[PDB]
């Protein structure tokens, strides 16, 4: 399909990889005894390996000639769960972190001892700001509009 | 000088007379480097816990709650109750009570006025004036110490010899 | 020998002179500051370039500046 | 109002916990730049600059020692708890020669359960190379319940040491005169600590370890072995194995000590069953050590008209060549903690290296000689600790010279006379270092270039120009002839390394004569050269810590400073700290070469398997003799060849070793950013980053500053050491566990 | 010292004075390091949501809607059978409600920044219950107590469905 | 418990607690839903 890849559900090398891993795990399982915790752990390993391979097969995942899932990150929504949705999730979380950090910096920057409140965090104010970051996309595009997001010329510059 | 309990030892210098159950017994001077209120609270907590524990051990070796899980001796009941989750509920509610206790003991140590072990729990009265309260505090302390020693003996004997209620 | 220059931002706090290990700087009368004194560099032939002088300077970007130049047995700190 | 302690000196309060940097006069005002954060940790234990009183520094040091001992006890308790709960110690007891010791199981997350290896005995976990199983077996511990109780005792002891530290800083802190009783301290540490510890351990060995281990070697399973207390209450369970307890203590008090030859032997060699030292020999050794140390503890005058005064001993040791001699040394060592730390750390690291040597040379634990990973790990770890401690001793000698050295109090004594001719010492040490390096390494390079040019007869090899270590071979011959000639009451040599028979346990070689040829000559001279260069750097740091021809007032700049400036052609790294930095680098080099020599020589010419007919086949096959004489040989037949197991560990239970190999490479390369660069570039880059932050109104109030020059060097050296030591760690462990 | 009325062995907590549910219950002092107005707003919203969700349980197991999707008497299993499409619409509608009811200021630092906002007072009163101020305080206390009881009961019902799987009945 | 809570509010203790909590919920997500290469939806 895309880039010459093929779905992993029809990739023979993918099933060969699964079979080889299961065979190695079973051979390891053979050298232990009865329902002893080592055998239980190896059986859990086998079950998890089978579940992971089955989930990857039924996941709209494209496999190359090596039988490994390749990620299609050109931007198409068909393979949108590989990069685009995790990209949105990370952008949300990281914007949350950056927004709460910036808000805390600007909030304790207007107190008597701004530097003290950076090594000794005001946990009440920190908790107040941190749970308010869920609106960071909206807060950012409400502070940029008001001109409160960017400094203009009070920023320092070197000699040249 | 010359504490009441040990007549040849000096008075512990932190227990003069103004505590219930104060016979001047502190030979190793635990009160010389620890707060008196803290030790009193610990002692009263131990007294109550061990009284409940002794009564429960003795009763549960006689009467069992309905169910197959409750058909074990008190010596072996810990491993069964922890597996069934019975002790998990007690742990949860005891932890809630002990967090409230953290707050209470902190407030008592930093002023307040709460007497050690005084949770004001008194649905009935059983103590109307100062004299009755002092007498009942002494009774509680003595019964609690006796029950702590009794539970110690009960557990040690039952573990040594896996006998029923007579742990001889 | 190195080159040492003094600039009128001098506040005459004498910290440069009392930090020179080779007696290069000295305090001379002046009328451009409250202290009425300014640092001078009349013995730059003994300047070693250690720049202790400008480590003790409190003015914003320095009032004593050391420009390293040609080397000499005195400026190289050679006891041999 | 005791005469030794002060009562309630410091109040137990949490107020100062909420004021970081309260100890320092400069840091107490609060942070203004990020340099304050780094200065906070760099001055935490520098008690000299926190107080102006030696008494307060001594009390802080005493409580810090208690905290350290509590940490050590907690670590030991954790080790015993892991042995009790997450180990296959019981299975290893019944099959020491076929079960690999494991005492750490790995949770099944993110696929990391592959790390749980097939260590044997129906167990999965990480193979343990610390030798705790062998130590516990030598202690007579035959059950995991005993390990649990030892862990509980360790926890109790750790709490006790924590309480002791708190008590002796806040409730009863000793006075300066108590700390300065060096005669009493030496008497107690020599008699009580050392001698009585040896005596107590001899008692434990005789009454617990001797019978239990004898029963274990006889084939008695641990379950039917009597509990250790039964060997004390019943004089018949121990009198069957050693038929001399039937006489009781009467032979001891009647001076008929010959009766106790049953369990106090002098045999030498190794136990043929376990491959370790005879535990009867060990018990006799500890008894003799106890008596010797107890006797040695009655030397210094403490409180009676009896014993020696160290001041009078030192002051009487003058000479024509040494002026006032040792006059003033007693005042130096009783008023400066740094001098004591220097001596103790140097001798402590040297002792650690000696311990490392004597460990593999004479394996003291049952079934530890045939556990090659344990032997390799123990040697390498102890040599690394020794090198670090020696560098620390040099560092604190330099610190004493900078800070606590008084010129007036040391007029014409040994310290003064050493400083007065420091030039001669350093110049001759420089010449010796150049001579040794030229010779050792250039002989290596000559071998390499002769081999590369196809001239095999021009090498410094055994089949070529030969450099036989005749002096060491003479000593080896003297030791193998000692039993019956110079040690007439010995039955076997102290170690089979000096010569004798091949000792094998379960077809695995425990010890064997270590032949010394031209390959050992070159590597030994490499060791000497590296040690000499490290000594050169550290001694130059110590001697030139106060002044020099460059900076005549270097002592006024302190022990730790980056430079004096770009003048004098450049005065980088003139400190004494910058010498402990370079010396750390050279110690890494020396110890790395030492452990490489040990690993290759052991794998190639000691370790291996013995055929039933007596044919010895080694791990590598004797390639050390002919291929360790060229640098290409070291690169190919050792590094490239034995790195095969590390690089091929992916997908196996040793994959963690490959991951740590790669990560240690990454950290070592990361160090070079700090080692090669300078502060100005990073400060000017932080300037633009701060511009961006200010543009987005997110510039922190604590101004971000690049790490100071000294801190940049410290970060570089720490990362370099971590990366190199971790790379060697992963390489050694994967290689010696795979094969 | 005053000592709390609810927890009689603890000192009276601060910051609860002028409230409509004050029994002095704050052993952990959450009102000291968190704004009391925000705490009351959160308590009221959690209570109202829990009441609606408890009523939703009881109605769902009884009545249900026509259709194959809406055929699970168990609320927990109904959360999965209904699919993501109906749930995401509820999520977006609740978001729209949140935005319009608080008029933009939705966060802990933004809400109550200007004051003039009684905690939990959305002005929602179409049926007119609450014109008389005498019964207003009683209604507020009843709403608070019912909300707390419904939080406890919503947890109880959800966890009953998880440990048994059938229904509440 | 006024300065102890201030000590717990210091940068190292707060960072250690936050990173321990963060690693905790990450590890537990990866335990309950392991081997997640793509978005679950
Ligand atoms: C230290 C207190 C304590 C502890 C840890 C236990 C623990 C146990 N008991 Mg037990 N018990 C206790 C006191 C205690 N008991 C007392 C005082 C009595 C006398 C009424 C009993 C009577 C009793 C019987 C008859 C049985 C047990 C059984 C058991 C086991 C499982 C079921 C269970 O939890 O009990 C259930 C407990 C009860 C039904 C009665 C408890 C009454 C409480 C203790 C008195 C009120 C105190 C109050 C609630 C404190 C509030 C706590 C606060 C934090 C909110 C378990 C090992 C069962 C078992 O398996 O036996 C082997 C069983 O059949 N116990
Ligand atoms: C000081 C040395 C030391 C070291 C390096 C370790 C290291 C370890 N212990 Mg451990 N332990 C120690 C002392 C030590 N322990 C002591 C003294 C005890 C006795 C109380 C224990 C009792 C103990 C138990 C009971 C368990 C461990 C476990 C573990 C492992 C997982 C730890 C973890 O995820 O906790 C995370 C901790 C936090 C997030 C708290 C912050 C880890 C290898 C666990 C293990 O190996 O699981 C298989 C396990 O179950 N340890
Ligand atoms: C026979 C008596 C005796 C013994 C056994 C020790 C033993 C020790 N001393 Mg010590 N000391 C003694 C007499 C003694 N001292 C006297 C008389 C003085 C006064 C001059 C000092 C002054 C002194 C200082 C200033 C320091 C020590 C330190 C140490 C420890 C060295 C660390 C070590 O090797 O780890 C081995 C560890 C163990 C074997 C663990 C078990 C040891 C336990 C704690 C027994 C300790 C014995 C103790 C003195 C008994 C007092 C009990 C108390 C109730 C009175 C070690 C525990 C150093 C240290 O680490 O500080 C804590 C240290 O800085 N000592
Ligand atoms: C008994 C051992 C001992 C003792 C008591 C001391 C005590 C002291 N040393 Mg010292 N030192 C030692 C051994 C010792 N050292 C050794 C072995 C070396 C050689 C490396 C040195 C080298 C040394 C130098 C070069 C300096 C000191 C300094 C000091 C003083 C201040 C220390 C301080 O505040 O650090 C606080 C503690 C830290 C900053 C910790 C830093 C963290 C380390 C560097 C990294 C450890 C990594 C660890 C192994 C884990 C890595 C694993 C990874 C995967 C994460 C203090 C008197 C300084 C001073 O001014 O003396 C007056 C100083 O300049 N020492
Ligand atoms: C492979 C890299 C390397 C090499 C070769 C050296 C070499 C040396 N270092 Mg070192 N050093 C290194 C890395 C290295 N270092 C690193 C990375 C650091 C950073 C921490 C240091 C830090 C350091 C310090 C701090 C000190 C040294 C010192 C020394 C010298 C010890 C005396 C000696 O053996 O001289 C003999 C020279 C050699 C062994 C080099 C090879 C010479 C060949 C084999 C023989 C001669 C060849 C011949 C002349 C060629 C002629 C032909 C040509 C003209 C074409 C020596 C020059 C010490 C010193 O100054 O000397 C006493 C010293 O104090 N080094
Ligand atoms: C701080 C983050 C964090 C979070 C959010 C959770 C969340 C959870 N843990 Mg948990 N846990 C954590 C850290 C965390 N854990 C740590 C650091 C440890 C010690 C290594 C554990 C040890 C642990 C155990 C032993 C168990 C949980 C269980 C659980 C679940 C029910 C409670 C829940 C998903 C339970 C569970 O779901 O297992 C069935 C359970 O039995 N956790
Ligand atoms: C920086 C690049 C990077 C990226 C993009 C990833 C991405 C991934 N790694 Mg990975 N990893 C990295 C670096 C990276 N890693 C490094 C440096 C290491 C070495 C330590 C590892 C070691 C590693 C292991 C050992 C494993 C992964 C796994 C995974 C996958 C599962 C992620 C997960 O737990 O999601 C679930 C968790 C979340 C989405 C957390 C966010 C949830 C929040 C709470 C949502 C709340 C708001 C609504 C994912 C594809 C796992 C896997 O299955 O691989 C396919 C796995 O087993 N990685
Ligand atoms: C080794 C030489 C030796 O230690 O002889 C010992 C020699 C004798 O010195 P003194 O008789 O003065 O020593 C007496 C007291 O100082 C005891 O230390 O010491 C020196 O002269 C130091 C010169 C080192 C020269 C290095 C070669
Ligand atoms: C009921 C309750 C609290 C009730 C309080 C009520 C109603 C009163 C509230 C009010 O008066 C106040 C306070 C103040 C007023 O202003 C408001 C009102 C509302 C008037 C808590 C329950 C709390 C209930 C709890 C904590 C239950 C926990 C259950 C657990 C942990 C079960 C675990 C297991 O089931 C598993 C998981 C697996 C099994 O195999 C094993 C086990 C162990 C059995
Ligand atoms: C534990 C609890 C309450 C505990 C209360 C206690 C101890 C109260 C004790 C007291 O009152 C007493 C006794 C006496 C008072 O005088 C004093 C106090 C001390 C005050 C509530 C839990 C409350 C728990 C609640 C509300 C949980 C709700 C869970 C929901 C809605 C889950 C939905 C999902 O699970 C599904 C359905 C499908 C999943 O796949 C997806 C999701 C979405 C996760
Ligand atoms: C990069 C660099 C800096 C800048 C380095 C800085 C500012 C250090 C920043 C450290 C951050 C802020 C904290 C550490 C973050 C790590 C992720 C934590 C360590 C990892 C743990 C596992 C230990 C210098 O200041 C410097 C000075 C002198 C010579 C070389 C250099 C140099 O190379
Ligand atoms: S900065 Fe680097 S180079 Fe410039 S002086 Fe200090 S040390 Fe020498």
């Amino acid at each position: 399909d895309i880039g010459g890849l093929n779905p992993c559900k029809d990739s023979e090398v993918f099933q060969k990889r699964l079979a080889k891993t299961v065979k190695k795990l079973e051979n390891r399982l053979k050298k232990y005894e009865e329902g002893t915790p080592p055998q239980i752990a190896i059986q859990q390993q086998i079950t998890q390996t089978k579940q992971r391979f089955t989930r990857y097969a039924d996941s709209n995942l494209l496999c190359g000639n090596d039988g490994l899932p390749h990620l299609i990150t050109d931007g198409r929504w068909s393979h949108g769960s590989e990069f685009l949705l995790p990209s949105i999730l990370f952008l949300y979380i990281s914007g949350w972190i950056g927004w709460v950090g910036r808000k805390y910096i600007r909030t304790v920057g207007q107190t008597s001892n701004p530097t003290e409140k950076e090594i000794i965090i005001d946990v009440p104010l920190a908790i107040s700001i941190m749970t308010s970051g869920f609106l960071w996309p909206f807060a950012a595009w409400q502070e940029f509009l008001s001109g409160d997001l960017i400094a203009s010329d009070e920023t320092i510059t070197t000699s040249p | 000088e010359k504490s009441k309990a040990v007549p040849f030892l000096p008075r512990p210098a932190a227990l003069d007379g103004s505590v219930v159950g104060d016979v001047g017994f502190d030979p190793v001077g635990f009160t010389s480097w620890l707060p008196l209120s803290y030790l009193q609270e610990a002692e009263i907590k131990h007294c109550r816990i061990a009284m409940l524990a002794t009564l429960g051990w003795i009763v549960a070796d006689f009467v069992h709650l309905p169910g197959a899980v409750h058909e074990v001796s008190s010596l072996a009941a810990h491993d069964v109750a922890v597996k069934s989750g019975a002790l998990a509920q007690i742990l949860i509610w005891t932890s809630i009570a002990e967090a409230i206790s953290v707050i209470a003991i902190s407030q008592m140590l930093e002023g307040s006025g709460r007497q050690p072990g005084d949770f004001k729990f008194d649905p009935l009265n059983f103590a109307k004036d100062e004299k009755s309260l002092k007498k009942m505090q002494l009774s509680e302390l003595k019964n609690g110490r006796l029950a702590m020693l009794a539970f110690s003996g009960i557990v040690t004997q039952a573990a040594l010899t896996g006998h029923a209620f007579p742990y001889m | 020998s190195h080159t040492v220059k003094i600039y009128d931002t001098c506040i005459g706090c004498t910290q440069c002179v009392r930090a020179c290990p080779t007696d290069v700087l000295e305090m001379v009368p002046w009328d451009g500051c409250k202290a009425g004194q300014i640092a001078s560099a009349p013995r730059t032939e003994d300047c070693v370039g250690c720049k202790r002088c400008e480590t003790a300077c409190p003015t914003d970007f320095l009032s004593v500046r050391v420009y390293l130049g040609g080397e000499t047995t005195r400026s190289l700190g050679l006891a041999y | 109002k005791s005469t030794i302690v002060d009562f309630n000196p410091v109040e137990t309060s949490f107020e100062k916990w909420a004021k970081p940097g309260q100890f320092s006069r400069t840091l107490a005002k609060g942070p203004k730049t990020t340099t304050w954060i780094w200065n906070l940790h760099a001055d935490a234990h520098d008690f000299d600059i926190q107080t102006n009183s030696l008494q307060e520094v001594s009390r802080k040091i005493f409580s810090a020692h208690f905290g350290q001992l509590a940490v050590i006890f907690l670590w030991l308790s954790g080790m015993h708890f892991h042995g009790a709960y997450f180990s296959n110690y019981s299975a290893w007891l019944t099959n020491p020669t076929s079960t690999k010791p494991s005492a750490q199981i790995v949770w099944p997350i993110v696929g990391q359960e592959v790390l749980n290896a097939d260590v044997g005995g129906n167990f999965q976990g990480i193979q343990i190379t610390s030798g705790f199983f062998q130590l516990w077996r030598a202690e007579g511990i035959t059950s995991e319940v005993e390990l649990y109780w030892t862990a509980v005792g360790g926890l109790v002891a750790s709490f006790l040491m924590l309480f002791a530290g708190w008590f002796h800083y806040h409730k009863a802190a000793p006075k300066l005169e108590w700390f300065q009783n060096v005669e009493s301290m030496l008497n107690h540490h020599l008699a009580g600590l050392l001698g009585l510890g040896s005596l107590s351990w001899a008692g434990h060995q005789i009454h617990i370890a001797l019978p239990i281990n004898k029963l274990l070697d006889l084939g008695v399973s641990p379950e039917e072995i009597p509990l250790p207390y039964e060997f004390i209450l019943n004089r018949d369970l121990i009198a069957q194995l050693y038929p001399s307890f039937n006489k009781g203590l009467t032979p001891f008090f009647t001076l008929n000590w010959g009766e106790y030859s049953d369990f106090l032997t002098f045999k030498g060699g190794l136990n043929p069953v376990t491959g370790g030292l005879w535990l009867t020999d060990t018990a006799h050794h500890h008894l003799a050590i106890a008596v010797l140390f107890i006797v040695a503890g009655h030397m210094y005058k403490t409180n009676w008209f009896l014993g020696h005064s160290i001041k009078t001993i030192l002051e009487a040791h003058k000479g024509p060549f040494t002026g006032e001699g040792h006059k003033g040394l007693y005042e130096v060592l009783t008023t400066s903690w740094h001098a004591q730390l220097a001596i103790n750390l140097a001798l402590f690291g040297s002792l650690s290296i000696i311990v490392a040597h004597h460990m593999y040379a004479m394996p003291p634990y049952p079934y530890i000689a045939i556990d090659y990973p344990t032997q390799l790990s123990l040697f390498t770890h102890h040599v690394w600790i020794g090198g670090f401690c020696i560098v620390g001793g040099a560092a604190h000698g330099a610190i004493f010279f900078v800070r606590d050295y008084n010129a007036a109090n040391n007029y014409n004594n040994l310290i003064d006379r050493v400083i007065r001719h420091r030039d001669a010492i350093i110049s001759h040490l420089n010449w010796v270092c150049i001579f040794l390096g030229c010779h050792s390494f250039g002989l290596y390079v000559h071998n390499d270039t002769m081999r590369a040019l196809g001239r095999s007869q021009d090498l410094f090899s055994d089949n070529a120009i030969a450099l036989k270590p005749i002096f060491a071979q003479f000593i080896q011959n003297l030791h193998t002839l000692a039993p019956g000639s110079t040690a007439p009451n010995a039955l076997t040599t102290v170690s089979y390394a000096f010569g004798g028979d091949v000792i094998s346990v379960g077809s695995k070689i425990a010890m064997m004569p270590i032949s010394l040829g031209t390959a050992d000559f070159l590597v030994h001279h490499i060791h000497a050269f590296t040690i000499h260069v490290t000594v050169l750097i550290l001694l130059k740091g110590v001697l030139y810590s106060r002044n020099s021809r460059l900076i005549p007032d270097k002592a006024n700049l302190g022990f730790r400073f980056p430079c004096d400036g770009p003048g004098r052609g450049g005065t980088c790294q003139v400190s004494a700290w910058d010498h402990v930095f370079l010396g750390l680098f050279w110690m890494y080099n020396s110890i790395s070469i030492v452990i490489f020599h040990f690993s290759w020589k052991m794998q190639s010419d000691v370790w291996g398997t013995v055929s039933p007919t007596g044919a010895v086949s080694h791990i590598t096959g004797g390639n050390f003799a002919q291929s360790s004489i060229t640098i290409n040989g070291w690169l190919r037949d050792f590094l490239w060849s034995q790195a095969a197991q590390v690089v091929q560990s992916y997908g196996s239970s040793l994959s963690a070793y490959g991951l740590i190999f790669l990560g240690a490479h990454f950290i070592w390369a990361f160090s070079l950013m700090f080692l090669f660069s300078g502060r100005g570039y990073w400060q000017e880059l932080i300037e633009s980053i701060v511009w961006a932050h200010n543009k987005l109104k997110v510039a922190p109030s604590i101004q971000p500053r690049a790490l100071s020059i000294t801190q940049g060097r410290a970060v570089g050296v720490a990362h370099y050491l971590l990366g190199g030591i971790g790379t060697t760690w992963a390489f050694f462990l994967a290689r010696i566990i795979s094969v | 010292k005053v000592f709390s009325k609810s927890v009689p062995f603890l000192l009276k907590p601060a910051g609860l004075d002028g409230m409509v549910g004050d029994v002095g219950f704050d052993p952990l002092g959450f009102a000291t390091f968190i704004d009391i107005r925000w705490l009351r707003e959160a308590e009221l919203k959690n209570g109202r949501v829990a009441m609606l969700a408890f009523l939703g349980f009881i109605v769902q197991e009884f009545i249900r809607l026509p259709g194959d999707l809406y055929s699970e008497p168990n609320g927990v299993k109904a959360f999965f059978q209904v699919g993501p499409q109906p749930l995401l619409q509820i999520f977006l509608f609740c978001g729209f409600l949140e935005f319009n009811m608080h008029k933009g200021k939705l966060t802990q630092v933004d809400m109550f920044e200007d004051g003039k906002r009684e905690p939990g007072n959305f002005g929602f009163d179409p049926l007119g219950f609450g014109k008389d101020p005498a019964k207003r305080e009683r209604y507020a206390l009843a709403e608070l107590k019912n909300g707390r009881l419904a939080m406890i009961a919503i947890g109880g019902l959800v966890h009953h469905a998880l440990v048994t799987g059938h229904a509440t009945f | 418990m006024k300065d102890f809570l201030k000590y717990l509010s210091t940068a190292p203790v707060l960072l250690t607690a936050w990173l321990t909590f963060t690693a905790g919920f990450v590890i537990e997500i990866n335990r309950f839903y392991p081997d997640a290469l793509t978005f679950p939806f």
